[PDB]
């Protein structure tokens, strides 16, 4: 049973440095190479480099030969990648992967967000006119928020959009009706009725 | 005029002619994007051996000779002999010693040596890089990297037995071996000579038919698929029979003896390769007991039934 | 470095139709590999060495090509196959991926159910004003929304959002939000969001006063 | 259909008991021991006998999945047939085709490709055919290796033979014994469906052996390996399948440079060759000499002394 | 290519232990087995055993298990054999040999003599007559073997007979003859050269007419 | 253990003769090996794996056999071949040798050269007195010496010694030594040494009187 388990989501200020962990179980750690891959929403997939844990051998993509550093501690079967001088263009999903010939084993992914924005609770506004109701979640950071109605069909929750260092999101409900919005980062829970 | 024919042998009963391992399956694919010019498993239908092709299957990718090494190195230079242990002739009109590897890659095997002093023996893991600048079999020299720095003697019979191919495990160098790239048989900055010609399907809609084996891998993720134009047994059989070619194209049918049904048909070209009517990479699905049967000589406008 | 160009960037197919997507390379490669990825999931190695299927991959998939031109093909599309596919190469360092091809499902055309919502009194308390328009459960994805503030088109302050294809009825939904200032909002009377879709030759209009 | 033997020089042909080329011809007395190899066994009309199969590269190879013996660098291999489908122990043959037919310690390489993602690995490996746990007929053989951690279970594994070893001392310098069959079902069992032992029956005759020198990987093993027929002769008879018109076929060994005959010999229907000579003798032959079938004879043909 | 050098002649009292050295040069010492062989005058060759130096591996002939012990100093490329509780049947020539398939390499041999007899220097007596002349030297009453007898420092080699010694009462007696032309003697000095390693004694007796 | 019985124990051959010696084993062996040994030198592996020749071995040698019966053969005897040959076995531990076959050379018959020597004066100034007789360079080996002390044969006090075959002229030599006390010696006058060989029907006598 081969599994790569990565470190949790990171939210870092610009100019800082973060280290992402990749803990390998299910095989002899020093026997296989590790690949590191970057995924930006609009930039597809990009290969950062590879390393063979316990040895000094590393191959970096020229584009990354200054941003990414590979290290490992063999004691704990964990591979680390450090990224320096973070900018907004480093906000992406980062993978560690054991890439083979016929199959691969990928980590679940580690989400990195680079922003100077302060953690902010969302302001939740009711939307009142087979009738469709709504919920407006505006000005929070960072994502995600959880939007529910007990009632699930039919319900549309739209992807949030970033407006001026703050995220804004929308929800539809089709039919007392109460909007349940949760923001984990702020430890905030709200309820909005219909009028 | 002695009648032409191909041996009654199943695919699995036969041997790859480019590495001493059995055939596993048949494969067809596009081959216009690269040069198909192997030097082993090259033979005409009327029994003329081409390139570096010789008769014995066990001798492909083997080396014989004596080795030398500078002080304390694990690299040995072998001064090649012909396999019957007589002297090797570099002037003979062949690309390289008969049986020489005809692809660029790292072959792992074992280097054995028996000394004439008292009959003592020894063997060690050894690897030869056929794309190395120091790989010059045509000049009678190849270099092995081994696991000893003390055990082999000079002026004593030494043999290399191939086992498989290696790769470093990474993605940066996961393009080896390259089965369709010939080595520089004489080393850096030389041109190969007396090559068997490159082959290609000329008839529209046709692709080469490859006889495929899987090379054992000893490390990492090497390219283990190895395709040859003719099975070693066909080389052997054509050399024995020497039946005159009545045309440039011989029509073969691949038959299932369990039912007598024809699975597909194909062309066996006089110069010694096979084509089928198909488009795309494809692993052929064949019954266990199937074999090839020569049915007749045809002209060059015969259109194969799609495979 | 080797650049991989996939085409088309987005495409759709009905269950049972034949699907073909291509990858073109700036330089020759010896093998092309393909990855499948779905929302919320890691990439999965799908096809390797140009034509070989990975573990769990259905026989309806296949790959072919050589040199700089390769393709992935599904002879009969199924719903589970709807995903994003990336091509990938090993022949020249560094390793590179394609931009990707998004495969969605085709469906009977469906008209958008359009809903418009005035700003809440709670948002006006204080400073903000969002006029929201919902275009729910329509097909195809191609649709255009235009904002009109008492006659003239308003283009600034408009933010749009699309859901992925619904896993239940294969329709799309869309949100459009016009965000203005509080003093700006009460200087006009009629706000309208016009939606032009293939389902009608006259735009679907919803307004408020 | 006329019977015949291939136009091939000795050096162009292959030993049928180990994947190596033939080197020379040898004749010697064989009344003091039992001559019963199971590889390179074929009748003149093309019927394969014993454990003999057609491809030379499969001789002394093993295929299957491996299991690991804990507290050792030893692995147990559960044998499969050459195309990786299951092996059937009930089939009436002494052992899987291509199984070694001598008692000795063979050194080679154990390679493995895992079906999980395709990574490969190989290690130095040795099989002792005289081992109690050497039971190919039962589908089990045991390897000694240089690792205890690297191989995985339920994955295709292959053994490639290279040569034979010996511990270097004089105490155990009696191996391998090319005329001693292994116990194919493990220790203290009887072999089954064996190709029969051979012996010259005509007075003054000895077997003619096709001889190769096995690669030695250590010490002073017995490297002389004699087979009754070249692998190519097996291949040829199987293909030709010419009915035997008699029990004895008369062969002449001819030198094409001169057209003169060097010596004559008997090729018996059952698939072995005898010559008229007394004593051990390494035959001296011209480089391009070859065998020629000249006529069928009875059992009372007296050979010209070799 | 190989050379094995053994230690010198040994003379031991009964019950003692002797250790014989065999120094190997010309190959990797820990790679080959060493064989040890015993040779008595009337008993042909006898195999004691073999050992692989630096490893624990030894194979003894059952007859010698408990008598012979094999050890090694790998730093010095030397193999040793120890014999315990010496008796007179241990008196023999002992060889170390690297025995191969097609050729061997044997040490020069080590002569061992086991005896309770006291070591005695030889008395050397001239043998002179009362166209060739035969002269002689009588080497009497010594122990143990061997003695080295040469004539004129080795100058006279041809027409020279040195006879095997005879054992009479814990003492060996030996004679040697040399033949030179009469026309010459005695105008030459002809001298008996007798050496006895055990006594570290070498004496010279010229030969003179009567 | 496997006992190897060689035959004959000793033999002679003329240069050019065909020579055959055999080895018989108590049990079956898979290969027989042969050693050559000359006086004063270590054994050399001569024939291995029954019929294969070791390094330096002339083509006139050959070996054959199987099971329990083996032989070594020289199609044409040469002087170089005079030595002792041992057969040797590996099939069962322990490794064993045969007792050996001593091969000597034949030659034209030759008469003994007889020399007799009175006791030395230095020996006379001691308790003892030894009278030496040399019988040198004769063939064949078979010979008898008889001592006569003033007429009658004396047998008590006589020690004899024979050499091996000379490597130069292939002859044998013999020493005979009559050892008495000074007082016993000075009680008689004429000491004579009689030698009877096949080369003459009349004994060769050499004497002296005081």
């Amino acid at each position: 049973q081969v599994q790569l388990q990565q470190s949790g989501a990171e939210l870092m200020k610009p100019g800082a440095s973060v280290k992402i962990s990749c803990t390998a179980t299910g095989y002899t750690f020093i026997t296989y190479w590790i690949q590191w891959v970057k995924q930006r929403p609009g930039h597809g997939l990009e290969w950062i480099g590879e390393t063979l844990p316990g040895s000094g051998s590393t191959n970096y993509n020229e584009k990354f030969k200054g941003k990414a550093t590979f290290t490992a501690d063999t004691s704990s079967n964990t591979a680390y990648m450090q990224l320096s001088s973070l900018t907004s263009e480093d906000s992406a999903i980062y993978y560690c992967a054991r890439i083979g010939r016929s199959n691969d084993y990928w980590g679940q992914g580690t989400t990195l967000t680079v922003s100077s924005a302060k953690t902010t609770p969302p302001s939740v506004y009711p939307l009142a006119p087979m009738v469709t109701l709504g919920c407006l979640v505006k000005g929070y950071f960072p994502e995600p928020v959880t939007v529910t109605w007990s009632l699930s069909s039919g319900v549309h929750t739209f992807p949030a959009v970033l407006q001026s260092d703050l995220y804004t999101l929308s929800s539809s409900v089709t039919v007392t009706v109460t909007c349940n919005v949760a923001h984990p980062a702020s430890s905030t829970k709200v309820d909005k009725k219909i009028v | 005029s002695k009648p032409f024919s191909v041996p009654v042998l199943t695919v699995e009963e036969m041997t790859n002619s480019r590495f001493p391992i059995p055939l596993e399956k048949l494969f067809t694919g596009p081959s216009s994007a690269f040069v198909v010019q192997p030097q082993n498993g090259r033979c005409t239908t009327d029994g003329v051996l081409l390139g570096t092709t010789q008769l014995s299957p066990v001798n492909i990718c083997t080396f014989r000779g004596d080795v030398t090494h500078i002080t304390g190195s694990r690299n040995y230079t072998m001064n090649l002999a012909s396999q019957n242990w007589n002297d090797y002739d570099p002037t003979e009109e062949i690309p390289a010693p008969l049986g020489t590897p005809d692809f660029v890659g790292k072959i792992q095997g074992v280097l054995t040596q028996t000394t004439r002093t008292d009959g003592s023996t020894r063997g060690h893991k050894a690897t030869v890089y056929t794309g190395s600048a120091d790989f010059a079999p045509k000049l009678g020299r190849v270099q092995f990297e081994t696991d000893t720095d003390r055990d082999f003697e000079a002026n004593q019979n030494t043999k290399f037995t191939p086992v498989g191919v290696i790769q470093d495990g990474g993605t940066t160098h996961r393009n080896e071996p390259q089965q369709w790239v010939l080595p520089s048989y004489s080393g850096r900055n030389t041109h190969n000579v007396h090559l068997a010609p490159a082959v290609a399907p000329t008839f529209p809609g046709e692709q080469l038919l490859f006889f495929r084996s899987t090379m054992p891998g000893c490390s990492g993720y090497p390219n283990m698929d190895l395709d040859c134009l003719l099975p070693q047994e066909w080389v052997q059989y054509f050399y024995q029979e020497a039946a005159p070619a009545q045309s440039d194209v011989a029509l073969l049918r691949f038959v299932n003896p369990d039912t007598g049904r024809v699975l597909f048909e194909c062309k066996l070209h006089k110069s010694g390769y096979v084509t089928v009517a198909h488009t795309g990479q494809h692993d052929l699905v064949i019954p266990p007991n199937g074999y090839f049967r020569f049915d007749s000589w045809v002209n060059q406008f015969y259109t194969l039934a799609p495979m | 470095q080797i650049v991989l160009t996939q085409s088309p960037t987005i495409m759709s197919a009905s269950p049972g139709e034949k699907v073909t997507m291509t990858c073109s390379a700036s330089s020759s490669v010896d093998y092309m590999h393909w990855y499948q990825q779905k929302s919320g999931t890691s990439p999965k190695r799908w096809i390797y060495d140009t034509y070989k299927l990975a573990s769990g991959v259905p026989a309806r998939f296949s790959g072919s090509g050589s040199g700089t031109s390769y393709s992935l093909t599904i002879n009969s599309m199924e719903a589970e196959d709807a995903a994003t596919y990336y091509c990938q190469q090993w022949s020249s360092n560094p390793l590179t991926f394609g931009a990707g091809t998004k495969l969605e499902l085709k469906r009977a055309d469906a008209a958008p159910t359009v809903s418009i919502f005035p700003p809440s009194s709670e948002q006006l308390t204080s400073g903000g004003a969002s006029v929201v328009c919902f275009l729910n459960n329509f097909y195809p994805k191609d649709i255009n929304v235009k904002w009109k503030i008492d006659g003239s088109e308003r283009q600034n302050g408009v933010l749009n959002s699309w859901t992925d294809q619904d896993s239940k009825d294969s329709t799309y939904s869309m949100s459009s939000t016009l965000t203005l200032t509080k003093d700006e909002y009460e200087r006009h009377n009629s706000y309208t969001c016009e939606a032009t879709h293939k389902t009608s030759t006259s735009p679907i209009v919803k307004s408020f006063n």
